[PDB]
């Protein structure tokens, strides 16, 4: 299953 | 393939083996950025590969 299709984390 | 590179805008600590850790200023070769918001990268300072969060980088050259 795709590792690319995850939500982005907050910038710090 | 493309020879473009991206630069990290912030430090990032990986939470999983699949993902790179990197430092602000690190140069990253993207192997692919057409499948989702995490991109498949190669660090031009450590040589490791892994996914990176695309919001943490910008084109450098």
């Amino acid at each position: 299953v795709s590792l690319a299709r995850r939500p982005l984390p907050p910038l710090p | 393939g493309s020879h473009m590179t991206f630069v990290a805008l912030y430090d990032y600590e990986s939470r999983t083996e699949e993902d790179l850790s990197f430092k602000k200023g690190e140069r990253l070769q993207i192997v692919n950025n057409t499948e989702g918001d995490w991109w498949l990268a190669h660090s031009l300072t450590t040589g490791r590969t892994g996914y990176i969060p695309s919001n943490y980088v910008a084109p450098s050259d």
